[PDB]
């Protein structure tokens, strides 16, 4: 009955909850939002995995940056992220969000959403196949599987 | 030619039967019961949901996903540093630096692709006159870091040495249509 | 008859040329250099003092019912002293024909608005102002349309760098999104692609 | 929409942004067996419009 | 082959490796350096010379439209061997 | 591939690897080039 | 030497317009440090207004002045209305831009730039 | 063997005929029937 | 300088600085500002973290691609330190803590860890080692943390005689434990102070100035082997400081005196929290310990920084505590705090 | 198709259409994934006589 | 090749969101009508201009 073992199992439970219930946010900027939809569609049923689009940041757990991020939109994106409550994850979807993409050298594009918010997972493509975005969601699920927070608290 | 969608309405003729039918429609909610019936029918149909990641969505040989540099069956590299791929890459994602290999051949030292700039358009593999750069089928190559998505010559060469069994067959299938 | 070249009909050329003569001799005070192209398109160039009269005539006149403003553009040619070539592409549904009216402006030489004629031009003129710096008169609400809320410059001017002068990021110190001078990890690569051999001798510029 | 994206992907390689239509025509001819699938889709799409 | 440096870093087929004093090797700490162990130069050297009885031979690589543009190679100099410019295959005049 | 198998090639891998992100044995990018400009090597002797 | 005037047939009327604009900004600053919850005083804002105004004090063509006043009124509209957030307002202060020195010698020590 | 031009061409005679017009069908009772049923139910319940 | 360390550019996110720093304690209140100021001018920052990868996200964006390199380490494992300092030319030990744990003592974090980091940095060829002690640190202080910190800087200098030691005062910022603490006393409806706040002096400094000073000492050749005292321009009495606080917070200020022999017991109780305690006996004693006078020590104006007074940067910390009635209230509505000399 | 002569009747009545003849799913009524090789044709400008680009 | 393919234009009477929705549905139906013809009559030949 070691407290370290108990804490590891408790953390497994915490992560299982926060993982099997990932409510993203209805935040789609450009084409990549269409593949987001298609990943919400019958062929790839999101809710099947526990994923549910909630429109309020105060209820969401992750935000998928699904398209190009202009300088006129970055403040709103950072504000929304700030308004999401911890634990909060972020997913960059496409090449526009990762590094500006096809509009990298433009005067009105931030060359990466990773400049305005911190990104956990990068999904490449223009657009990323909905299958790929799902692969990224599950990659995030596993990353959450590997948080080990309470073990750290107990080791402190 | 043209047609009307909501002008079909003609002059008004009304009977007791028509009035009673419209009344039943308005009082018993006929038209809504039909939507209920449709949604019911859909409940007893087979869902189009595939069981990912076990069974996957279809694709075609022409699918253009992850990039890879190939080789001749002898193991020699196909790239000759002609630079059409970076000359046309409309995202300016490719970067090349060539130099005479010790044996004298024309080969590259740098071949980098910012896969955060690639729009996955395919122009590079239709420009390459030696079928060296291709856009493979792999799309499950997401990362936890931006740096991982900045491929160099070694990464693309390893991908080519990893997918050749598939890239080559898809080419053999699609190369008559080009 | 040839399968690669494009079938060419002179009837539309004649129609548009006759209508161009019509417009030129009915608005001499404003019209300059009417012209028609190999592809069948009519282009009427004018003095900017004639914008509203010309467009109103082409909208209201009976033989000219161009009452749909398709587009409204500008074109920076830094060579000429009046850089901006403002363009009014129009459409007649009654005659299934189009037409293009052009003026010229400058950084310090504004023109009149046509929202009194075509309400479609509000946002297009706001766009011209935001992108090139041309100011319009008697515009209800002339502000920026596409650029950021504190953006300095007119980006479509050929003299404006493709990548701009500033660049945005988030700073934890101030806890805000800030604007810093541009600094790139990879510089845009300028490719000189123009062939040094004359390609179209029909457009040769005599010295 | 997913089946029509499949048409795209077959003919171009991309589901959504197919740089297929180009000055002069199209980049690449239709692959054998695509018109049949388009027919099988069109013979039924009317039913879905009717449901909606 | 993949030879290592005094620092243990592997030298790529480009001859590239970081100097022992280079700070840029932190990126490979708790990680790895991706190299391609199949050096194409050694491989194409391991292939033999294809003799021929004609003074001028062509090379499309292989597969026709799956190889490289067809080039023609002269084989008069009996001491040397003709090498394709796209591939590295060697050819020699059999009867000299 | 049990009936129509791929073609055999030396350089092809014999062990497929999955996505190895956020691990060791992952990919780190670097410059595949050598030094372009070389510095002067000062002498080991003094002027005396 | 003969051109068309935009609004002002001389520099004095343009100066009248400029003064009207200065009054508008001077009166607005407090309302927008209140509303936007800016973490600056009211004096800093008016000093910044005056500095941005002097930034273009050298002009003598009334047309340039008229266009500058138009742009200033556009910005004052964007600010009176809250179309722009505290971010765009504090962009003016450049709180993060490391200030390049005007000393020839420091510019010499850091970089090749003149 | 030999090789003719091969191309994704339609089949001889053309494809089958496609339905594109509306077919929202017609169903239900007569109205009098609905009201009679409802009234009879009310009356029986009242009794 | 090695060819890859020559500085190139204008001092932007994507430029080169010539600085390859290993920042111990980057996941804290001050380390994040340090890393921001480093990645802002284009330097390589090696950030060894023991915490969860979810607590370094706010850092992951404050540096261009490849400028931030993260690493998992452990204070007890010495190899975890060698691998970090193996390639740096600077090391910045910000490690500290305002309470002791089941597994770490003030000694452990303030003396041994810095000493091992310094041994490894010296053995590894590092040129600079910046250590952050306290201003009031002394081998004769009532607080244990200050004694331990003085011992730690002594050991760091006996192992690394060219070690820049930086001694700041009570730092104030957004994520701090000083102004937010003096604001959160309100949850207990009144402010217990010793001697009613008088007899105590505080010379607090904004954290951004401290980070600037560190980042400038990284490449200031007149600072090697020197001690510094990063202090604000104005001194205050704890009473007037807390009153100005509750003025910016617009809460009700009910101060009453309290002897230290019961306030320290209160602190012990609060410190029994197995989580991050709200206050501790050592934090108490660190409060109510007057602020040393500059006493000739070099400072921020010698590093190249003009200190920012509290009256300009307090509201951005204390607006989070106000109510809806007082949020929008400006800065000038609050009467400033009395300044003293003593 | 997996349906069983009763669910089919039910949903055909509820929807009012003969769905079993028009399914949202593709059961072997689709072109294969492995087609034979094609032999694409050539355009008109592939002659060896009376083909001068100055004409076309 | 429009002008070689027959189809009807749907037209509304009340310029409301309902008439536009109906116009869109009927334009989809007419797109089916057009696809039928494009399938049945698709000519052989090349796909891109024979001008290299
Ligand atoms: C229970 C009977 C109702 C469900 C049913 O499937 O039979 C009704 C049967 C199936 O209708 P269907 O949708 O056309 O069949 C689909 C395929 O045939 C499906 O055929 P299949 O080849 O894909 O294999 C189906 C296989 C499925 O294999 C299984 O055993 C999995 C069953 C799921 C368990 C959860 O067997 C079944 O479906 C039997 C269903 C048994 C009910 C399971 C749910 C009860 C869970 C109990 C709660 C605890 O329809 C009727 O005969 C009339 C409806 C009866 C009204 C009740
Ligand atoms: C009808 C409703 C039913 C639903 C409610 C049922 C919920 C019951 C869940 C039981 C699980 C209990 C453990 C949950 C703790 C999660 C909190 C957390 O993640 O904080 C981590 C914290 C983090 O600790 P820390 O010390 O590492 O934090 C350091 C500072 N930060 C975070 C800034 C780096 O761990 C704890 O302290 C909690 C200890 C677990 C025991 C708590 C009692
Ligand atoms: C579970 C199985 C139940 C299925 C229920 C969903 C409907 C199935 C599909 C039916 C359909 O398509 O529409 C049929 C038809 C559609 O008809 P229609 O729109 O095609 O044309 C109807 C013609 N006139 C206008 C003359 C009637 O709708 C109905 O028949 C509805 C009947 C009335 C429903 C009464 C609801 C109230 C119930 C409480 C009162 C109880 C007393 C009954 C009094 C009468
Ligand atoms: C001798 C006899 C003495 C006794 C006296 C009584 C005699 C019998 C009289 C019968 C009267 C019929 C029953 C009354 C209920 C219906 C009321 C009604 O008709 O409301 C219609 C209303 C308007 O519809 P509309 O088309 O917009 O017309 C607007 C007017 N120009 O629109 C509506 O109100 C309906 C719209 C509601 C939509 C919400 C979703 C409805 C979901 C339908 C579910 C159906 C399932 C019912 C389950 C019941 C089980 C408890
Ligand atoms: N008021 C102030 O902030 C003052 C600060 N200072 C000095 O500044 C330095 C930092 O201040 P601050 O940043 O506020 O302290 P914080 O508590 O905010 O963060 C301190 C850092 O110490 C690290 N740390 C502590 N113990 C350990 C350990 N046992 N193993 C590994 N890492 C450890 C933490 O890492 P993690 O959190 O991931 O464990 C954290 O990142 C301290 O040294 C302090 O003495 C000086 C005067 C006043
Ligand atoms: S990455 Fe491509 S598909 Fe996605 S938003 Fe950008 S341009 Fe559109
Ligand atoms: S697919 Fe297109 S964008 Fe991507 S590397 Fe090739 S040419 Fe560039
Ligand atoms: S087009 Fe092909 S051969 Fe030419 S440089 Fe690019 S990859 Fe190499
Ligand atoms: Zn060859």
């Amino acid at each position: 009955s070691r407290a370290e073992y108990v804490v590891t199992k408790l953390d497994d439970l915490i992560n299982w909850a926060r993982r099997s219930s990932l409510w993203p946010m209805t935040f789609g900027l450009a084409c990549c939002a269409v593949e987001m939809m298609h990943m919400a569609a019958p062929r790839y049923d999101m809710d099947r995995f526990g994923v549910v689009f909630r429109a309020s940041p105060r209820q969401a757990d992750v935000m998928i940056v699904a398209g190009t991020l202009t300088n006129k939109m970055a403040p709103a994106l950072r504000k929304v992220y700030d308004q999401m409550p911890e634990p909060r994850y972020v997913v960059s979807m496409g090449s526009c969000a990762n590094g500006g993409g096809y509009y990298h050298y433009s005067y009105s594009v931030v060359r990466g959403c990773d400049r305005i918010v911190p990104v956990d997972i990068y999904v490449p493509g223009c657009p990323p196949t909905a299958e790929a975005l799902l692969y990224g969601i599950l990659q995030l699920q596993r990353k959450i599987k590997r948080e080990q927070k309470l073990k750290i608290w107990y080791r402190r | 030619t043209y047609k009307y969608v909501n002008k079909k309405e003609q002059e008004s003729e009304v009977d007791m039967k028509s009035a009673t039918d419209n009344a039943a429609r308005i009082l018993m909610w006929t038209e809504l019961i039909r939507g209920l019936g449709m949604t019911l029918s859909y409940l007893f149909r087979e869902p189009a949901t595939i069981n990912y990641p076990f069974e996957k969505g279809p694709l075609s040989p022409r699918f253009r996903g992850e990039h890879a540099l190939r080789r001749y069956p002898s193991g020699e590299e196909r790239c000759i540093a002609c630079k059409l791929c970076e000359a046309i890459c409309p995202a300016q994602a490719i970067t090349i630096e060539a130099e005479p290999r010790a044996d004298g051949s024309r080969r590259t030292t740098r071949y980098d692709i910012d896969m955060t700039k690639c729009i996955y358009c395919g122009f590079c593999q239709e420009a390459c006159p030696v079928d060296a750069i291709v856009e493979g089928p792999n799309f499950e190559f997401s990362t936890e870091t931006h740096e991982e998505l900045l491929y160099n010559k070694e990464k693309l060469l390893n991908n080519g040495d990893k997918w050749e069994a598939e890239i080559a067959a898809n080419i053999q299938a699609d190369y008559l249509y080009r | 008859k040839r399968p690669t070249v494009r079938p060419r009909s002179d009837v539309t050329h004649k129609q548009l040329s006759a209508f161009g003569e019509y417009v030129a001799e009915i608005l001499p005070k404003y019209v300059q250099q009417v012209q028609v192209s190999c592809l069948d398109e009519l282009e009427i160039c004018i003095h900017p003092d004639g914008v509203i009269p010309t467009l109103t005539f082409l909208r209201d006149h009976t033989n000219a019912q161009f009452k749909s403003l398709a587009d409204l553009t500008a074109v920076d040619v830094p060579t000429r002293q009046n850089r901006f070539e403002i363009v009014y592409n129009l459409l007649s549904l009654r005659f299934n024909s189009r037409i293009r009216v052009k003026t010229y402006a400058d950084e310090l030489t504004p023109i009149d608005s046509i929202v009194s004629v075509h309400i479609a031009a509000n946002w297009y003129e706001r766009e011209v102002w935001d992108m090139f710096g041309v100011f319009f008169f008697n515009h209800p609400d002339l502000r920026r349309i596409l650029t950021d809320y504190g953006f300095e410059g007119h980006p479509f001017r050929k003299d404006f760098p493709l990548t701009g002068y500033v660049e945005l990021r988030y700073d934890d110190e101030v806890k805000r999104v800030v604007a810093e001078p541009v600094e790139l990890a990879q510089e845009f690569r300028k490719f000189d692609l123009n062939s040094p051999w004359e390609a179209f001798p029909a457009y040769r510029q005599p010295p | 929409r997913e089946k029509m994206f499949e048409f795209y992907e077959r003919v171009s390689g991309a589901r959504m942004h197919a740089a297929y239509i180009r000055p002069g025509g199209v980049h690449q001819d239709l692959p054998l067996g695509l018109l049949d699938d388009i027919y099988e889709f069109s013979k039924n799409f009317s039913l879905r419009i009717d449901e909606v | 082959g993949v030879q290592v440096s005094p620092s243990g870093e592997k030298i790529t087929h480009t001859g590239q490796v970081y100097d022992e004093k280079d700070y840029r090797r932190v990126r490979f700490v708790d990680r790895q350096k991706e190299v391609n162990e199949n050096f194409a130069i050694d491989l194409i050297a391991q292939q033999p010379v294809n003799e021929v009885e004609h003074r001028i031979i062509a090379c499309d690589g292989g597969g026709g439209a799956l190889g490289h543009p067809k080039v023609y190679i002269n084989l008069d100099k009996e001491t040397k061997t003709g090498t394709c410019g796209y591939c590295g295959l060697q050819f020699k005049q059999h009867h000299h | 591939p049990t009936t129509n198998p791929p073609t055999a090639r030396k350089f092809i891998w014999t062990n497929h690897k999955f996505n190895v992100s956020a691990t060791p044995e992952q990919y780190v990018p670097y410059s595949t080039t050598r030094k372009k400009i070389h510095e002067w090597v000062p002498p080991s002797t003094p002027y005396k | 030497t003969s051109v068309k005037p935009i609004f002002s047939r001389d520099l004095n009327e343009a100066k009248r317009r400029v003064r009207e604009l200065y009054r508008a900004w001077y009166r607005e600053v407090p309302n927008t440090v209140h509303l936007m919850q800016l973490d600056i005083t009211v004096k800093q804002g008016r000093d910044k207004v005056r500095e941005m105004f002097m930034k273009n004090a050298h002009v003598t063509d009334p047309r340039v002045v008229d266009l500058l006043v138009i742009k200033g009124k556009m910005e004052l509209q964007e600010t009176i209305k809250v179309w722009k957030q505290r971010t765009h307002v504090m962009r003016f202060f450049h709180e993060t831009e490391t200030p390049r020195p005007k000393d020839f010698l420091s510019k010499f020590y850091m970089g090749h730039d003149p | 063997a030999a090789s003719k031009v091969k191309q994704d061409m339609p089949p001889p005679g053309g494809y089958g005929p496609i339905d594109y017009k509306r077919n929202l069908p017609r169903r239900g009772l007569s109205g009098y029937s609905m009201f009679a049923v409802g009234i009879g139910a009310l009356i029986f319940g009242y009794w | 300088l090695h060819h890859a360390v020559i500085p190139h550019g204008k001092g932007g996110r994507s430029s080169v600085s010539g600085v390859v720093a290993t920042v111990f304690g980057a996941t804290g209140f001050l380390g994040r500002y340090v890393v921001n100021h480093l990645g802002r001018m284009g330097s390589q920052v090696i950030i060894p973290y023991r915490c969860d990868v979810y607590d370094i996200m706010h850092l992951r964006l404050m540096g261009d691609l490849g400028q931030l390199t993260f690493l998992e380490w452990d204070a007890r494992d010495k190899d975890s330190i060698r691998k970090a300092v193996q390639h740096s030319n600077v090391v910045i030990n910000l490690i500290g803590r305002e309470w002791e744990t089941r597994n770490f003592d003030f000694e452990d974090v303030f003396v041994n860890i810095p000493r091992a980091i310094a041994q490894a940095s010296k053995e590894a060829g590092v040129e600079r080692f910046i250590h952050v002690s306290h201003l009031n640190a002394s081998m004769k202080s009532s607080s244990k943390s200050l004694r331990s910190k003085a011992v730690g800087e002594k050991e760091v200098r006996s192992v690394f005689p060219e070690a820049i030691i930086i001694r700041p005062s009570d730092i104030f910022g957004r994520e701090d434990r000083f102004l937010n603490h003096f604001a959160n006393y309100r949850w207990f409806l009144a402010v217990p102070l010793v001697s009613l706040g008088f007899k105590t002096v505080k010379q607090p400094v904004y954290v951004a100035d401290v980070s600037k000073g560190i980042v400038n000492a990284t490449k200031d050749p007149d600072a090697v082997g020197k001690t510094f005292a990063f202090t604000g321009p104005n001194r205050y009495l704890l009473f007037h400081l807390v009153k100005y606080i509750f003025g910016m917070t617009h809460r009700t200020f009910i101060p009453y005196p309290l002897p230290l022999f019961v306030y320290s017991w209160i602190g012990k109780l609060f410190g029994l929290s197995p989580f991050e305690p709200w206050t501790t006996k050592d934090k108490v004693e660190r409060i109510h310990i007057s602020d040393v006078m500059p006493t000739d020590l070099p400072g921020l104006e010698d590093l190249g920084v003009q200190p920012t007074p509290l009256e300009l940067k307090s509201i951005e910390v204390l607006r989070r505590h106000r109510t809806y009635r007082w949020l929008s209230s400006e800065i000038e509505e609050t009467k400033p705090a009395k300044t003293v000399n003593y | 198709a997996s349906a069983t002569r009763v669910i089919q009747k039910l949903r055909n009545w509820a929807s009012g259409q003969d769905l079993q003849a028009k399914l949202q799913l593709r059961y072997q009524e689709i072109a294969k994934r492995t087609q034979p090789p094609p032999k694409l044709p050539v355009g008109p400008s592939h002659k060896l006589s009376n083909n001068y680009y100055c004409t076309r | 090749v429009y002008d070689q393919v027959e189809f009807d234009v749907p037209i509304g009477s009340r310029g409301d969101c309902y008439d536009r929705y109906l116009c869109r549905v009927e334009e989809m139906r007419q797109s089916l009508r057009i696809i039928e013809q494009c399938l049945n009559k698709m000519p052989p030949g090349e796909i891109k201009v024979d001008d290299a």
